[PDB]
């Protein structure tokens, strides 16, 4: 997500005006900030992608 | 341990050797994608804060 910057001053009329300005100006600075971690299942290993890691570790020995 | 090079860095090795100069180029089409909806979210969102600030 592309970071909201402070609220510059408290009032519509005035510092959210100059705010839109700021923030959705042609030339900002868009700052990232990562959204909070979602809890992702582990995914299932195919079985082919196992008979791949299964002869490496075969070939261990 | 910190000498096993990492997905990125795999992946930045897989990069050079097939597609030097057209990754920048890749970079540019997703991007057109990831901005638009990035800067619609946070005009969303700003809005949301402008709200809540009225409401408050």
């Amino acid at each position: 997500r592309i970071a909201l910057p402070a609220p510059r001053g408290s009032g519509t009329a005035s510092d959210d005006e100059f705010e839109n300005l700021r923030i959705k100006g042609p030339n900002a600075v868009q700052l990232v900030k990562t959204t909070p971690l979602k809890p992702s299942p582990l995914p299932v290993i195919p079985d082919t992608i196992k008979e791949v890691i299964y002869d490496m570790l075969n070939a261990l020995a | 341990l910190s000498s096993i090079p990492t997905a990125l860095t795999r992946w930045t090795e897989e990069c050079k050797v097939l597609d030097a100069e057209s990754m920048h180029d890749c970079v540019s089409v997703v991007k057109v994608s990831i901005v638009n909806h990035l800067e619609f979210l946070r005009d969303e969102e700003l809005e949301e804060r402008r709200e809540k600030r009225r409401k408050q």
